[PDB]
């Protein structure tokens, strides 16, 4: 899954900025959120988020839904490494399990249940 | 460029 943020910031700068942002906000995880390419769905103004590490995936669904101006009845799926993460997991658990070597967590969102 | 904090 291609993230534009990776193409526009080289790995080394990403890594040093992730280190800095984990030090400044130790109880928050930094997350990159991008729309999946083929998804017919609202785009998001910002990509970089600081998220409380005890926030659940469901609560993240709620907040992201608020930001793309979706109704609760409209569909919204998250993907971490092309897999839908469990709704009950915390963002801290997701970070520990799936953070990349630049200290960032990468999440894609779509209106479809399969990434593409 | 910056990070947007998200809370409930």
């Amino acid at each position: 899954m291609k993230f534009v943020y990776k193409e526009e910031h080289p790995f080394e700068k990403r890594r040093s900025e992730g280190e800095k942002i984990r030090k400044k906000y130790p109880d928050r995880v930094p997350v990159i959120v991008e729309k999946a390419p083929k998804a017919r769905i609202g785009d998001l103004d910002k990509k970089k988020y600081l998220v409380p590490s005890d926030l659940t995936v469901g609560q993240f669904y709620f907040l992201i839904r608020k930001r793309i101006h979706l109704r609760a009845e409209d569909a919204l799926f998250f993907f971490v490494n092309n897999v839908i993460p469990p709704t009950s997991a915390t963002m801290g658990q997701l970070y520990q399990e799936h953070h990349e070597e630049d200290f960032f967590l990468y999440i894609a969102y779509s209106d479809e249940s399969v990434y593409g | 460029s910056s990070f947007e904090e998200l809370d409930l």
